[PDB]
């Protein structure tokens, strides 16, 4: 591909995720999905292959059914009450269907099935991509529309979101399906919270942002997408695993790392209301996360695996291309709790 | 090969009276090793054994013993010199306590 | 500015500086023959950069200082001891080759590099798509396992298919008694336990797979032992090749684009070189790749990037 | 969520087309022009849980 | 000869240092607390002629 | 849902209205902002540890930007979330000077009439 | 004498296409070392 | 030493080192500013002095 | 609600239940979609005529315009997959797994 | 108090700026004057706590713990430089700066005047141990280890914190004077027994309970020597913190909420001291020993009297002292012979009659021979209980009577008998291990000369 179409097509992409959150017209939104698609199909195919295209066809109608979903919704809104603007959604079936497609285009469980898919078989920057900047539309639209949620659907989308997550991530050995379920169960907390108050769902996001930059730039780093791939880079480069396993801790929400300041504050809003059962049972389903975190960790920084013999080559060179961001990355996801109010800022 | 890898034979343990048969088991430098020695017996029963005991056996009386004995000693001076009962099984004057109307 | 897609985007294209002359050349032979002073020659004449054939220390003449370091920091394989105990049961025969595969496949991005980079033309000895004839000579012998050769075929595979194979192949022909003749005239004490079967599987995989298969890419120059000191002769043969059939004129700027941020990044050209593939020739314990990258590590200019090791006289460290 | 780039700048990219009581071609009024302009003056500036009452 | 003195043992410093500054530290959060000096009922007292207060 | 997204008067991409302007600015010693630049240090310190780079003395130049720009941005953070906090009190007091009844301040009562069931501990 | 540290043995564990293999998943493959899967013959 | 270029030389890149340093003491100076002028207008809006 | 109204929500509910329920065909599924674009269109345009929302006319065709290019980008995808396999089954597109 | 926290966050920097080989003296030395300085905190008062500002305070209760933390870091420095010797710098470096993160945060967990900070604090001392114990352990069986060390604590810890915030949103503090001087009761209903055992089950599973112990032989086994050392002497006596701290809210309820508790500790207590009758490991004896006592420390705690406080505090402080010793000593062994199994050399009274002599008091101390602190926090908790029930003193009987068996038991098998003949490369001890032994033992009976200094706020 072109460079200068590459950037074309990134452009077109943050393009169509801006127009959905500057928009006041529901058709401007949905027009906003329909660009963020069509300039992202291609992107997930730059390295042409077999699986790549797979995952761009599978991406493909997973957004294609819920864009159908969601235009849907938009006009039996309109049919109700002759209103354009995006506001409390006046009809209770187009407000089912309209969470029922954000949330298969969010990739919530039960329309979970594709993250693991769609992430495994294109490459780790296309997978940096597809995990951090497109959630930003979804969420967006999903904080404006919050108040005439109905929060049984949502709640138990995110539930099932957590377990799920949890769950398959305890059998993957590859990184990108790792990252994939991770996606799935943090998108649950952050819709858990989202009736509640959407700056708690702000904050989540941006520190899931900051940990999965992070984690993706390291993979990047050390060419791995294997854990017995990624279980050489000691032999090569110890400083990376140690970072790396310092970022696994926080992504598993361990105090005093910052990974733990969304969860603890979505617990706390959570008893502002009564909401008592369902923030305990997500903490202990976050247990499942923290105990794969914690076998990649066991695997790559606090053991050594046996290596090869070429790999006495590789110590003979340098990384060319450098991250310019990946130092920040790496403390803003990990020192960042000592900071948690100012959070007010979000609001 | 009838191997399964290629790995260093596991090391014997080295003897620290070898090289150095008066060696005080902190470090193989000889000097590093004395001087570890020194610093942990100064610094260890030396500063902060004896002096600390020290200090602690003569920490002034902020837990108010001596006080609440003489406190005491006066209250039964007072107390059997005018006849009163030396305590009573209520701490709180009645006459600052308003108990409910009705027990019925 | 470092060559990226900053530099494509404004300028920089690589299919101008191709000047007719480009034709990457390797000159293949059996062992003893004179082929390296034949592409010393077409390196000469037609005013190409000319390779040595890599060899265990490859590497090490490429990085820090062109000087080569110690066999345990680097090969960890010795040719000497193939030749005396080619089935020593530490593995030293795929050792040595796997290693000697990865400094071929580290030779061909050089070049790749420098001729995308310049426009002049080179001229290698052998390359990666000639090597595995000695594999095959190692396993008809007997030397290595077959799950040798499956992990050199993976190896080769995930890696040779991302490069552009040479203009034209130049072979010197040498019959085995020849060669027997020449090894012995030579003097090397190792060499002269090479068996007459070794020499003959190697021809034999070269004549039978090599050639063949390479033919079909771009014609193949042959030459026997007594017209290949005539080097004019060669020279002026290879100048009248109609090179139009092999993937070389089908490239554009953007397929040169990718081949040349490939060829650079010598750490993506290496990436599949340490596959995780547990083969107790190749496989090494972690306490003794502690030891040896910690040994590695201590050298007098190895422990920074190379402009900030002060112990070997780099200034101004703070302020780069 | 909703960066209010419309309102900060005054550029007017949609809200043309939200509202059938807004500024129709030719002054063509929609069938319920009166019942969404006095719906609108109503529920103007006190909030979307007081207009829903 | 205090160069090679100094750049190996000026590490031995920074723990008294650290001491000295958690002192002045904590010196000044006593300086944030002083609400209710000279105050409370069981310690409230008239100032000395000199004194100008109870405790710092 | 959202506290003080509709709030009367609120321009939509300010980040510090005038108001603001009215509140003491955080010290340039604030603890936080000293927090910002050990963010911004340790940062640096990360930059030439992945480089290998010497980690302490390999570049002051850029470890200065480091600290500076940490410190730069975390002076502005303070500043808006101490609006932020300052909005909601005032939010909060006029309300409840607004409405009394749901906030009746009741007659206070001593301990020495007020009946506190005992349990022994046996 | 010296730590434990995993060998080849240990590390086999983590190189298959899944963990907890079951009937059903014994058969999956890892995907090829390069996510370039060989081209089929499929002509037409 | 080294058989390659080593494009960072012995001497430091001056114009990125300038321009970072710049850079660095701009901000500082921009950031004592906008407090003194912060500081002033906060005494002036509450009236201490 | 008129009786035409329920017909279109009925074939819109019917081509969502198509697209739903594979078969063999990427094709029959791409078309499913242009069938639940179609039924969006019709129901767009029947509630805007009925209310005379005058700059909403505009509104259906727009909706077409990105259809097509829904419509283009599928085609594309089944292109590339054929040449993969010499068919357009979804069974073949089972590379990646849960 | 930053006049103690600021000192170790300097060590940080002192560590990773020292020479190569002068790491261990210049950690040592200055820890030690920083438990010089933290001895200062021992003076308190009788009527409240050293408020020294809006976040940290300190108690009778917590000043002993401060000052066995802080003694603790050196001891376990020395401990290990000896096992470490092969190490690269940068390790060495990285083991040091685990060990001083780990001080850190329990002196200011110990401190922290708000319920949701100690949570936040007790629960970052994990990562510290757990890389400790998963990195520098010796044997395969670490990482499991660690894992059971991580989830038990954590599956009792989440709960908690949920109680925590659900308690600042009905009281709205969660300040421990202000939670104290505002206290109420609590009702008998479902909600309050939830709260109750989302209050109490994190520290529980911390001390351990019995029944919730099987996480401790396994990584106080798997550790190094200093991890075994701050995990039994310290992390263990969090639980019991925690515990006191808590209950001041969690009344008239306990009355019958800790029936299930108390028969668990009681019972188990005798059970822990039956399982080290059949021991061939000779670590995970003393781990089960620490399981026993506390048992016992529990027990104080859940009958919650001033006397059961009083020993409960006496009691914990005794057996860090008393069970770090008995690690040392097991280790020095393990140094010299490269196995656990307690039956592999005997007879080591004729070899090294000094360590002999180490082993002797130690297992005295272990056993509560008077008047060592040990049996005064033993036999006040005894009477507290016997005050509770007058059946109690058969369980608690029992316990005396198998204590002190298998602690003799323990010396018997190491230093009596005669010597292993064919193990010849027992060397004379060093000047390094019995320093150790007597910066361990000679506080104990200093603390016995004056013991109102760890008998608590009561
Ligand atoms: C809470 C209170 C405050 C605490 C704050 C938080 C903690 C501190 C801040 C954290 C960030 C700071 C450092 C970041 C960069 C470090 C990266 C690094 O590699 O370090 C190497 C570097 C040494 O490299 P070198 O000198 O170039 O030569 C040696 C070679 O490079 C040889 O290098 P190598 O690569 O060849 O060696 C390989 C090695 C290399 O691997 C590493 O070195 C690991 C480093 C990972 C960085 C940490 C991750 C990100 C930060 C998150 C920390 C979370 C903390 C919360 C608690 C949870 C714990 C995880 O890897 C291994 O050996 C594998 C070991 C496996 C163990 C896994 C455990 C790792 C996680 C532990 C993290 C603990 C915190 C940091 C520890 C200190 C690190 C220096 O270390 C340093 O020397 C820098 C540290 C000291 C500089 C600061 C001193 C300031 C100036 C002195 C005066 C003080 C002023 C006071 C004012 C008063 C005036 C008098
Ligand atoms: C009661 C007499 C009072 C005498 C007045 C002065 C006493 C000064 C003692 C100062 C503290 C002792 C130092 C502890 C470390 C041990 C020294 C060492 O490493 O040996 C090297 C040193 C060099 O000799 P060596 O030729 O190389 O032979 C070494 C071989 O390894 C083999 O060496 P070995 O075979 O000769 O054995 C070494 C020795 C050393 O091993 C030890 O057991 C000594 C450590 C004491 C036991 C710790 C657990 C018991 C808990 C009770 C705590 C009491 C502490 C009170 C406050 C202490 C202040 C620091 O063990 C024994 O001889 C048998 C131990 C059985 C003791 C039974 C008594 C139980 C308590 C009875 C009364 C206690 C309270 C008194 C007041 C009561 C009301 C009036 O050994 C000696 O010089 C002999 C040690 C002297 C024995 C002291 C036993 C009585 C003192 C008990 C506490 C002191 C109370 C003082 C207050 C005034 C009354
Ligand atoms: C090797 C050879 C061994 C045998 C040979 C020995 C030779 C003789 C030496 C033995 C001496 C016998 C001891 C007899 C006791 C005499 C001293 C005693 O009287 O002093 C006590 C004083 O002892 C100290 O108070 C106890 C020491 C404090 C312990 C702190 C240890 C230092 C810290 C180390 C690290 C901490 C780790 C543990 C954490 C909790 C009494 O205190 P007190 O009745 O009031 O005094 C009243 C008058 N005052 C108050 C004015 C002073
Ligand atoms: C894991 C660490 C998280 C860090 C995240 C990235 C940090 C660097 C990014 C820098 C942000 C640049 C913004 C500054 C330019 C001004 C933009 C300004 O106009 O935007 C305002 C908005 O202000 C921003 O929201 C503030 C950004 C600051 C975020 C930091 C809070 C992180 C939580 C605490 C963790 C500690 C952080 C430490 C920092 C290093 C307008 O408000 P408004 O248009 O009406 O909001 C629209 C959305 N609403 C209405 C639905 C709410
Ligand atoms: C391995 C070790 C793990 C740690 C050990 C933790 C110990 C936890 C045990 C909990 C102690 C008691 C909990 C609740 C107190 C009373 C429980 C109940 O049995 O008592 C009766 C309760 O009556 C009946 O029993 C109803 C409860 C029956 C259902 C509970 C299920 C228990 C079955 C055993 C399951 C095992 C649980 C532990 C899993 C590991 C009292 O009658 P009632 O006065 O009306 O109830 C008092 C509460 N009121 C006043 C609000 C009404
Ligand atoms: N891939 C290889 N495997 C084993 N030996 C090799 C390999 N490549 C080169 N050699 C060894 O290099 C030696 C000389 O190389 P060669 O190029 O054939 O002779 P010359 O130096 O005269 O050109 C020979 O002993 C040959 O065996
Ligand atoms: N809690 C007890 C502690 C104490 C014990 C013995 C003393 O001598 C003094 C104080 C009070 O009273």
């Amino acid at each position: 591909m072109n460079p200068i179409i590459y950037t074309t097509l990134i452009m077109t992409v943050m393009s169509g995720t801006m127009l959905v959150m500057i928009s006041s017209h529901w058709l401007l939104i949905w027009i906003g999905f329909e660009m963020n698609l069509l300039a992202m199909i291609p992107v997930l195919m730059k390295n042409f292959n077999p699986r790549a295209t797979e995952a761009a066809t599978k991406y493909f109608l997973t957004q294609a059914t819920a864009s159908m979903m969601l235009m849907m919704a938009i006009i039996i809104n309109l049919l109700y009450s002759g209103q354009w603007t995006i506001t409390k959604m006046f009809n209770p079936v187009a407000m089912t269907m309209m969470t029922m497609a954000l949330a298969m285009k969010l990739g919530l469980s039960p329309f979970h099935f594709w993250v693991p898919e769609v992430t495994q078989g294109i490459s780790l920057q296309a997978g940096l991509l597809l995990l951090t900047w497109q959630k930003l539309a979804p969420l967006s639209v999903l904080c404006q529309i919050s108040q005439s949620i109905n929060p049984n659907l949502m709640l138990t989308m995110a539930m099932l979101s957590i377990l799920i997550g949890g769950w398959g991530g305890l059998n993957q050995t590859q990184l990108r399906k790792i990252m994939a379920y991770s996606s799935i169960a943090h998108m649950g907390w952050m819709t858990a919270v989202l009736p509640y108050n959407t700056t708690m769902t702000i904050l989540n996001l941006l520190i899931y942002i900051t940990m999965t930059l992070a984690m993706f730039m390291l993979l990047i780093h050390s060419s791995a997408t294997t854990t017995l791939s990624l279980s050489h880079t000691w032999n090569k480069m110890p400083v990376i695993t140690s970072l790396m396993m310092v970022t696994l801790l926080s992504m598993g929400g361990l105090p005093p790392l910052s990974g733990f300041m969304p969860k603890w504050m979505i617990i706390q809003e959570m008893t502002k209301n009564e909401s008592i059962i369902m923030p305990t049972l997500m903490a202990m389903t976050a247990l499942l996360n923290l105990y794969f975190y914690m076998r990649l960790a066991y695997s790559s920084s606090l053991t050594m695996f046996p290596s090869t013999n070429n790999m006495k080559m590789k110590w003979q060179f340098e990384h060319t291309k450098q991250m310019k961001l990946l130092p920040t990355m790496i403390v803003l996801s990990t020192l960042v709790l000592p900071m948690t109010p100012a959070l007010s800022s979000l609001n | 090969p009838t191997i399964r890898l290629q790995e260093d034979p596991d090391p014997e343990d080295e003897n620290l009276y070898e090289k150095n048969p008066d060696s005080h088991g902190y470090d193989k430098d000889p000097i590093v090793d004395l001087w570890n020695m020194r610093v942990v017996f100064f610094f260890g029963f030396s500063i902060v054994l004896v002096l600390g005991s020290t200090f602690v056996a003569y920490l002034p009386d902020y837990r108010m013993q001596e006080w609440a004995r003489r406190e005491a000693e006066r209250l039964v001076k007072y107390r059997e010199a005018n006849g009163l009962p030396l305590m009573e099984s209520n701490c709180f004057d009645p006459n600052k306590i308003q108990l409910p109307e009705d027990e019925d | 500015l470092q060559y990226g897609p900053l530099a494509f985007v404004l300028g920089e294209r690589t299919t101008r500086k191709l000047t007719e002359t480009s034709k990457v050349i390797t000159v293949d032979g059996n062992i003893c023959s004179g082929k390296g002073r034949l592409a010393r020659e077409i390196a000469e004449k037609l005013g190409l950069r000319h390779f040595p054939e890599a060899g265990i220390h490859y590497a090490d003449s490429t990085t820090g200082d062109g000087k080569p370091l110690d066999v345990q920091l680097s090969g960890n394989c010795s040719l000497e001891k193939f030749y005396d105990d080619p089935k020593s049961n530490d593995g030293n025969s795929y050792r040595l080759q796997s290693w000697l595969y990865a400094s071929r496949l580290l030779q061909y991005a050089d070049a790749l590099e420098h001729l995308l980079s310049t426009g002049q033309g080179v001229v290698l000895e052998r390359s990666i798509y000639s090597d595995f004839v000695f594999l095959e000579a190692m396993y008809r012998q007997g030397f290595i396992r077959k799950q040798c050769v499956e992990h050199y075929n993976e190896v080769k595979k995930v890696t040779a298919c991302e490069y552009l194979p040479p203009h034209v192949v130049v072979y010197v022909d040498v019959p085995v008694p020849e060669i027997q003749s020449r090894i012995q005239k030579k003097g090397n004490p190792h060499e002269m336990k090479i068996t007459a079967a070794y020499l003959q599987d190697i021809e034999n995989a070269y004549k039978k797979t090599f050639l063949p298969e390479m033919s079909e890419k771009c014609e193949v120059l042959q030459y026997s032992a007594r017209e290949a000191e005539d080097a004019e002769k060669v020279v002026e043969d290879i100048e009248y090749l109609k090179c139009d059939k092999g993937p070389w004129p089908d490239q554009d700027d953007r397929t040169f684009h990718r081949l040349r941020m490939l060829v650079q990044n010598k750490l993506e050209v290496l990436n599949y070189t340490t596959i995780p593939v547990y083969l107790p020739e190749i496989t090494i314990g972690a306490h003794q790749s502690d030891r040896v990258f910690q040994k590695f590590t201590e050298l007098p200019g190895r422990k920074y990037s190379p402009g900030y090791n002060e112990d070997v006289g780099d200034k101004w460290i703070w302020l780069k | 969520p909703f960066f209010d780039v419309q309102k900060r700048l005054g550029l007017d990219l949609d809200r043309w087309m939200t509202i059938q009581s807004a500024e129709q071609p030719h002054k063509i009024p929609g069938r319920c022009h009166a019942f969404e302009k006095e719906w609108i003056e109503c529920a103007h500036g006190i909030g979307g849980i007081r207009a829903e009452k | 000869n205090v160069l090679q003195i100094v750049r190996d043992h000026w590490v031995h410093i920074l723990v008294p240092v650290g001491f000295v500054f958690g002192c002045y530290l904590d010196r000044r959060s006593d300086e944030k607390l002083t609400a209710f000096r000279n105050k409370s009922l069981l310690f409230k007292r008239e100032l000395r002629p000199n004194e100008e207060v109870t405790w710092k | 849902m959202t506290m003080m997204s509709g709030r009367p008067g609120r321009v939509p991409l300010q980040f510090l209205p005038n108001e603001a302007r009215s509140l003491p600015p955080p010290k340039l010693t604030d603890p936080r902002l000293v927090y910002m630049g050990f963010l911004g240090y340790c940062s640096g310190l990360i930059d030439n540890a992945i480089r290998r780079r010497p980690v302490v003395s390999a570049g002051l130049h850029r470890q200065l930007l480091y600290v500076t720009s940490f410190v730069f941005f975390g002076y502005y953070l303070l500043k808006r979330q101490d609006y932020m906090y300052a909005l909601r009190d005032h939010d909060m007091f006029a309300y409840v000077k607004s409405h009394p009844e749901d906030f009746p301040e009741k007659d206070k009562k001593t301990y020495g009439e007020i009946l506190e069931e005992f349990h022994p501990v046996r | 004498a010296r730590q434990w540290q995993p060998d080849v043995e240990w590390a086999e564990q983590f190189g298959g296409a899944v963990m907890y293999p079951t009937k059903e998943t014994a058969h999956w493959k890892p995907p090829p070392w390069n996510d370039v899967d060989p081209p089929k013959d499929t002509l037409v | 030493k080294f058989y390659i270029r080593e494009p960072p030389h012995g001497s430091p890149d001056w114009l990125k080192v300038g321009l970072t340093l710049g850079t660095s003491v701009f901000l500082w100076i921009y950031l004592i500013k906008q407090h003194k002028e912060d500081v002033l207008e906060y005494k002036r809006r509450n009236g201490l002095e | 609600m008129p009786l035409v109204y329920m017909n279109i929500i009925m074939a819109f509910a019917i081509a969502l239940a198509g697209l739903l329920m594979y078969r063999s065909h990427l094709m029959s599924s791409l078309l499913c979609l242009e069938g639940m674009m179609l039924s969006l269109f019709i129901m767009s345009t029947l509630i805007i005529l009925n209310t005379h929302f005058t700059l909403a006319n505009m509104m259906p065709i727009i909706l077409l315009v990105f259809a097509a290019c829904e419509a283009a980008l599928g085609l594309s995808l089944l292109v590339m997959v054929s040449n993969t396999y010499g068919t357009d089954y979804v069974q073949n597109l089972n590379l990646l797994q849960c | 108090m930053l006049k103690i926290i600021i000192p170790t966050t300097m060590l940080l920097p002192m560590t990773w700026m020292s020479k190569h080989n002068m790491i261990w003296i210049n950690a040592t030395v200055h820890s030690l004057l920083i438990s010089l300085i933290s001895l200062s905190l021992l003076n308190q008062l009788g009527e409240n706590s050293l408020n020294f500002s809006l976040t940290f305070f300190s108690d009778s209760l917590s000043a002993p713990l401060l000052v066995l933390t802080t003694w603790l870091l050196p001891l376990m420095l020395m401990a290990s430089q000896s096992h470490l010797s092969k190490e690269t710098t940068t390790r060495k470096k990285l083991y040091i700066t685990m060990l001083i993160l780990l001080q850190l945060f329990l002196i200011m967990t110990f401190t922290a005047t708000e319920l949701i900070l100690f949570y936040i604090l007790f629960e970052a001392t994990l990562v510290p141990t757990l890389i400790i114990i998963t990195r520098w352990g010796n044997q395969t069986e670490r990482l499991n280890a660690g894992l059971y060390f991580l989830f038990y604590t954590l599956a009792g810890s989440l709960p908690l914190l949920v109680a925590l915030v659900y308690i600042q949103n009905t009281t709205g503090s969660l300040n421990f004077l202000i939670i104290h001087y505002w206290s109420h009761p609590l009702s008998n209903s479902w909600s309050n027994i939830f709260m109750w055992l989302a209050c109490i089950m994190a520290f529980m599973v911390k001390m351990p309970l019995y029944g919730l112990h099987l996480w401790l032989p396994k990584a106080h086994v798997e550790a190094p020597i200093a991890g075994s050392m701050v995990l039994a002497a310290v992390l263990l006596k969090l639980g019991g913190y925690g515990m006191m701290r808590i209950t001041t809210i969690l009344n008239p309820l306990t009355n019958y909420m800790a029936y299930p508790f108390l028969m668990l500790s009681m019972w188990g207590m005798i059970m822990t001291s039956s399982i080290c009758l059949r021991q061939t490991d000779l670590k995970s004896l003393i781990a089960y020993s620490s399981v026993s006592h506390m048992a016992l420390v529990i027990v104080a705690i859940m009958i919650q009297t001033p006397w059961s406080f009083m020993g409960a505090t006496a009691l914990m402080i005794a057996h860090g002292l008393t069970s770090s010793m008995l690690f040392c000593l097991a280790n020095t062994n393990y140094e010299r012979v490269h196995s656990r199994t307690m039956i592999l050399a005997r007879g080591l009274q004729t070899l090294l009659p000094l360590m002999a002599t180490w082993w002797l008091v130690a297992s005295l101390t272990n056993l509560a021979l008077p008047p060592s602190i040990n049996l005064i926090g033993e036999l006040f908790i005894i009477t507290a209980s016997f005050s509770w029930s007058n059946i109690t003193i058969i369980l608690m009987g029992m316990n005396m009577m198998i204590t002190a068996l298998y602690s003799l038991y323990m010396l018997i098998t190491t230093q009596r008998g005669k010597y292993t003949h064919h193990i010849n490369n027992i060397k004379p001890s060093f000047t390094r291990e019995n320093a150790l032994m007597a910066l361990h033992i000679l506080p104990l009976l200093l603390l016995t000369l004056n013991p109102k200094m760890i008998l608590g706020p009561l």
